[PDB]
């Protein structure tokens, strides 16, 4: 009953433990470096002029 | 008009489409609600069949009203998840099988089904989103529950009970717990019914009860009573 | 699915006479019907049109003041009945359909027609009249106009319809750039404010026919000449 | 001296009904849902008590005062208009205990039902004319009978018959409407049915309140104007009470937005939006 | 022996605790603190669509940022233009209760699942001019909570048993079920590449999962109560989870394990619906308290609010190409902000 169920736990901790993980330090970087590096085309960052965009009140 | 034929058409159906959905709406929106909150699922089918997948609904008309009812007991998943979703609805129907006293609920040891009732009465009445609707309570299977308590006291249930055991005094000290688990009497109100398996005035009671809630909400929204 | 026309025959000059349209196989409550004529020899020419509920009527000037549209959407009927009849009305008849909402295709499917005989606008021209060329190679269509076809929501009316002998018309590329559905990747639209060019890869045996531009900017709508494919 | 401070007093009521029936007209055209054949009787009652306001008491003001603006042109269009305001704002409570009547007595006809806009167009034009028809065409009639001397006043004044009609058409049949109305819901709720009785006692309260300011509101001037007829030739001359008698009556169209429409529990929330 | 299992388990648990904790380097404040804010956001309301008569649940941006469908309690489905405010469709659905919907990347079809157990997938372009029932997808149990189109043949669902689903809409046969959750699972989203998707649920953890293998990659926690919403990254590699004690946690794949998180004293109810901005450097949550807050993803002070529904808001969306954030709230109201 419960056994098979632990058995299965047991077994998908074990293949996920295996996982090999990066440093902190580089997912940050990478997120910084994705950010400032599509800061161009964002709209609600910077403002485009009241004149290109498509929605108007 | 600085708009093209094609922009004009596209407005008047837009416009179309709001006169329909307005008139569904004011067609959908006189009717009555009832969410049927059973206990163990003991008398729903019962009461469902002498009022005509994961939720049920049953539409029926009675005195020029239309009723809708919802039963959601096949959800079996946690209910604070999408009870909310019921906020509004004009009534809600609690049956509780009187003749559960003496039985005992599966997989545990000493924990009796009318405990159970009484906990999910609990939680229903003073839900922080039913704070205004009105609970209908429908006592059911009360005969052979007539001939049950002569052979065995009521005290099992109710340690604290002491009175006749004949069904008179009885029912009534039942009916009476689950009245007190109310902790909203200035604006909330319990109606209770005693159904038989044949019986035929459960849709006049549930008629009366919706309509004096009606009443009591038409003159409570203006600012009287 | 379709839409049977009936009415016509012979019409002594000055009578009144009364075409049906009956339409099955989709919603007719849903869809704007439109009566377009087109002369014995000529190019086609529109006459009238109703919207979905009868909300706006709409007639070509030449008819106006004794035409008459009606529908029915009970049924699935559209009624036009003709009063004063003289002899420039002996035409053929068809009842279109076309419904208006954002990405829809308006002028999509087209009627069988019927035949009668009796006893400023937007000008377009189209100075194509005979092209003939051989299967397989590539062909050009030119169709000039005389107004700014573009609108300031950038969108362009400019619809192109194909008529093989026998047969009633079929719609092509509506806005000039959008493929109809159910036609081959072969035909293509190009164009910008005036002259505008429709353009043919693989000529085969079914592409025999006559290609007419037709403009949505304003009523009323105005039809080209219309040029002919010979082999 | 005293001129100043009753003109200080005039102007401020003047204001107060500015505000209060502007505020009612905001919150009812703001929001699209009060379209429940029940909020257009206090659209109603709130036009009738703002154009009170902006009317009745601006143009009696320097009349009442040492400024004497009144002319023979204009006194007849005032009162016709005054007249017409307060029969209206009478004739419209009417209408909403009847409303509240018809929702007590049955839920079901009144729930289960699609009047449409037609009928309450026809109903408030209907209240108008009747609220016209009371007593314009009288005084339109009877202007003539005035000749110089005492002006803008009615010219019906002086008969007593005529006076006593019109205070019962006006008065005496809508208020045993409204009391037969309220009665009625009490009694229903009574019977129908601790916490019981403090019920009770509120709603008895509550339909009493309005009841009570009706009458107090209406009945003196109308008596005393009635007494006072049966006074040969000119009349007694008018103490302090008769004018207060007068200034009563427009006083009532000051709390009418503060009972009917600001209890209703769904322009408050109107309020607040509007506030908020 | 059960017990020497439950044994293994919590060594294993502990080790990778212990790794965890050894993989992590410097703080991702420590390294964005040099970064310029953004400072306050002050966005207006260009639209407001109306003519829904209940709550509203959800909505779904096209893949044009042209055309949004919406779903309520009414049993309506309305699929708005949103540049204008005319009304495209309007599909009545057969079961009032729904509480999620999800728009075809191709247009051509609509989604909507909620009480009834049942997801029906709706098609938009046909011959008759109306729209009718292409697909009725039924097999799961609980309550339908999420659904997520991957092309026009394949969809992901989410349902209330502790499960998740991939549905062939042809056949309509199940082809993956994704199972290991512990409470109810109550939304996803799928990788922008389509190869990964995340799933929160409500036993205050989340995991992803791989559609081909259909096996569970990695798990996540350190929330302390149920997560109602979930979204990934522009790039793929991370994911905000908002959960209903007035937080929000940002998780990184390769990292395992949390980066930053978004909290305040003056919020106490909990989170509806978050979702990222163009380029990521914004985080739009929804909250109970009637507003929408728009945090710094790299910042964790705040940036602005956004209050103008009198409700509670469900529902939450921005634009592929970014221009403008659409908000659904428990009020029959849409707006549109920019
Ligand atoms: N007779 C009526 N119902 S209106 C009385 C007009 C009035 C007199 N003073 C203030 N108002």
């Amino acid at each position: 009953a419960s056994i098979a169920q632990a058995r299965k736990l047991v077994e998908q901790l074990k293949m996920e433990a295996n996982i090999d993980r990066i440093k902190v330090s580089k997912a940050a970087a990478d997120l910084m470096a994705y950010c400032e590096a599509h800061a161009k085309e964002d709209p609600l960052l910077t403002p485009v002029p009241a004149s290109e965009n498509p929605f108007r009140e | 008009c600085t708009l093209s034929a094609e922009d004009k058409a596209a407005v008047e159906r837009s416009k179309m489409i709001d006169r329909n959905l307005r008139e569904d709406g004011e067609k959908a929106a006189r009717e009555v609600k009832l969410l049927l909150l059973g206990a163990g699922e003991s008398g729903k089918s019962t009461i469902v069949k002498q009022m005509k997948t994961g939720i049920v609904e049953t539409h029926f008309t009675f005195k020029d009203l239309h009723f809708k009812m919802f039963d959601v007991g096949g959800q079996r998943s946690e209910r604070k998840k999408w009870i909310h979703c019921f906020e509004g609805v004009t009534a809600i129907i609690f049956c509780v099988a009187l003749s559960d006293y003496d039985l005992v609920l599966a997989e545990d040891e000493e924990m009796n089904r009318m405990h159970e009732s009484m906990k999910l009465f609990d939680s229903i009445c003073n839900n922080k989103w039913f704070t205004d609707t009105s609970i209908i309570l429908f006592l059911n299977k009360k005969d052979l529950f007539e001939e049950k308590i002569k052979k065995s006291p009521l005290t099992i249930c109710y340690p604290e009970y002491a009175g006749s055991n004949t069904y008179e005094e009885a029912a009534a000290y039942i009916q009476c717990q689950f009245e007190d688990l109310n902790k909203r009497k200035d604006t909330k109100e319990i109606y209770t019914h005693f159904t038989c398996a044949t019986d035929t005035k459960n849709v006049q009671f549930v008629f009366d009860a919706v309509t004096d809630v009606i009443i009591k909400n038409n003159l409570k929204d203006c600012g009287l009573f | 699915v379709q839409l049977v026309e009936s009415g016509g025959g012979l019409v002594q000059p000055g009578g009144s006479r009364k075409l049906s349209c009956s339409a099955s196989g989709f919603a007719f409550s849903s869809f704007g019907m439109h009566w377009v004529r087109q002369a014995p020899e000529k190019g086609l020419e529109w006459v009238a049109y109703i919207s979905s509920g009868s909300g706006t009527i709409y007639y070509a000037d030449t008819v106006k003041g004794r035409f008459t549209i009606s529908r029915d959407d009970p049924k699935n009927t559209l009624f036009l009945q003709m009063t004063s009849l003289r002899s420039e009305d002996t035409a053929m008849y068809y009842c279109v359909r076309s419904i208006y909402y954002y990405g829809s295709s308006p002028f999509d499917f087209w009627g069988q027609g019927t035949t009668l005989t009796v006893s400023s606008d937007i000008v377009m021209t189209q100075a194509t009249s005979s092209v003939p060329v051989t299967p397989g190679e590539s062909v050009s269509i030119s169709c000039r106009s005389s107004k700014s076809l573009l609108h300031s929501n950038g969108n362009t009316y400019l619809y192109w319809f194909l008529q093989r002998p026998g047969q009633s018309p079929q719609l092509l590329i509506y806005r000039m750039s959008n493929l109809a559905s159910g036609v081959p990747d072969r035909f293509s639209g190009s164009g910008s404010g005036t002259a505008f060019t429709l353009t043919i890869s693989r000529l085969e045996a079914e592409d025999v026919g006559v290609y007419y531009c037709m403009q949505h900017l304003e009523y009323p709508l105005t039809f080209g000449a219309g040029t002919k494919l010979e082999l | 001296s005293t001129r100043i401070t009753l003109a200080f007093l005039m102007s401020l009521l003047a204001f107060a009904i500015m505000l209060g029936n502007a505020v009612v007209i905001l919150a009812f055209v703001v929001d699209k849902n009060l379209r429940h054949r029940s909020n257009y009787f206090f659209l109603n009652l709130a036009i009738s008590d703002f154009f009170v306001g902006v009317i009745s008491i601006p143009l009696y003001i320097p009349h009442t005062l040492f400024e004497w603006d009144f002319g023979k042109e204009i006194c007849v269009f005032w009162l016709t208009t005054d007249y017409l305001l307060c029969t209206a704002s009478v004739y419209n409570i009417v209408l909403i205990s009847y409303d509240r009547y018809q929702s007590v007595s049955n839920a079901v006809s009144y729930r289960t039902q699609h009047t449409g806009i037609l009928k309450i167009v026809t109903l408030m034009v209907a209240v108008w004319v009747l609220a016209f028809l009371v007593n314009g065409p009288m005084i339109l009639v009877s202007e003539s009978w005035k000749d110089e001397g005492s002006e803008c006043e009615p010219g019906f004044f002086s008969e007593w018959y005529i006076l006593a009609i019109t205070s019962f058409l006006e008065f005496l049949v809508p208020v045993i409407l409204v009391a037969y109305f309220n009665m009625y819901i009490y009694w229903s709720l009574w019977k129908r049915g601790h916490l019981e009785l403090l019920r009770a006692r509120k709603l008895a309260k509550s339909l009493a309140i309005l009841l009570g300011v009706f009458a107090v509101c209406w009945a003196p001037y109308s008596l005393f104007t009635i007494v006072l007829s049966f006074y040969p030739s000119a009349t007694r001359p008018k103490s302090v009470w008769y004018r207060i008698a007068f200034w009563l009556q427009w006083f009532n169209s000051f709390v009418n937005p503060f009972l009917y429409p600001l209890c209703h529990k769904r322009f408050q929330k109107a309020f607040l939006k509007i506030f908020c | 022996e059960l017990d020497q299992l439950r044994q293994e388990a919590e060594q294993l648990k502990n080790q990778i605790r212990d790794a965890r904790k050894a993989c992590a380097d410097a703080t991702l404040s420590q390294i964005t603190n040099n970064i310029d804010p953004v400072g306050r956001i002050q966005m207006r309301t260009r639209r407001t669509l109306r003519g829904h008569l209940a709550k509203i649940y959800a909505m779904h941006w096209g893949t044009d940022s042209r055309l949004l469908v919406s779903a309520s309690q009414d049993g309506k489905l309305i699929i708005w233009d949103s540049y204008t405010t005319n009304k495209v469709h309007a599909i009545p659905l057969r079961s009032s209760w729904v509480m999620t919907c999800a728009y075809a990347p191709s247009g051509n079809y609509v989604a909507c699942g909620g009480l009834d157990n049942i997801c029906s997938i709706y098609n938009l372009k046909t011959r008759e001019g109306n729209v009718r029932v292409s697909r009725e997808l039924a097999g799961h149990t609980g309550y339908l909570s999420c659904c997520r189109f991957l092309d026009d043949n394949q969809i992901v669902t989410s349902s209330g048993d502790t499960t998740c689903a991939l549905w062939d809409i042809e056949t309509g046969q199940q082809t993956t079920t994704f199972t290991g959750h512990t409470g109810d699972v109550m939304s996803l989203s799928l990788a922008p590449d389509t190869r990964l998707f995340v799933s929160g649920a409500c036993d205050a953890s989340a995991k992803l999962w791989d559609v081909r293998e259909g096996m569970c990659r990695q798990t996540f926690t350190g929330h302390e109560s149920d997560i109602n919403a979930i979204c990934f990254f522009p790039n793929g590699n991370a994911f905000a989870t908002g959960s209903d004690d007035a937080t929000c946690r940002l998780f990184d794949l390769r990292a395992d394990q949390e980066l930053m998180t978004y909290s305040h004293d003056n919020i106490i109810c909990g989170i509806t619906s978050v979702s990222f901005s163009k380029s990521g450097r914004l985080l739009l949550a929804g909250y109970d308290d009637f507003n929408c807050n728009v945090w710094d993803a790299l910042k964790a002070d705040r940036a602005g609010v956004l209050a103008g529904h009198d409700n509670r808001v469900s529902c939450l969306g921005v634009t592929d190409d970014g221009m403008a954030v659409a908000t659904g709230s428990w009020d029959s109201f849409l707006k549109i902000w920019n």
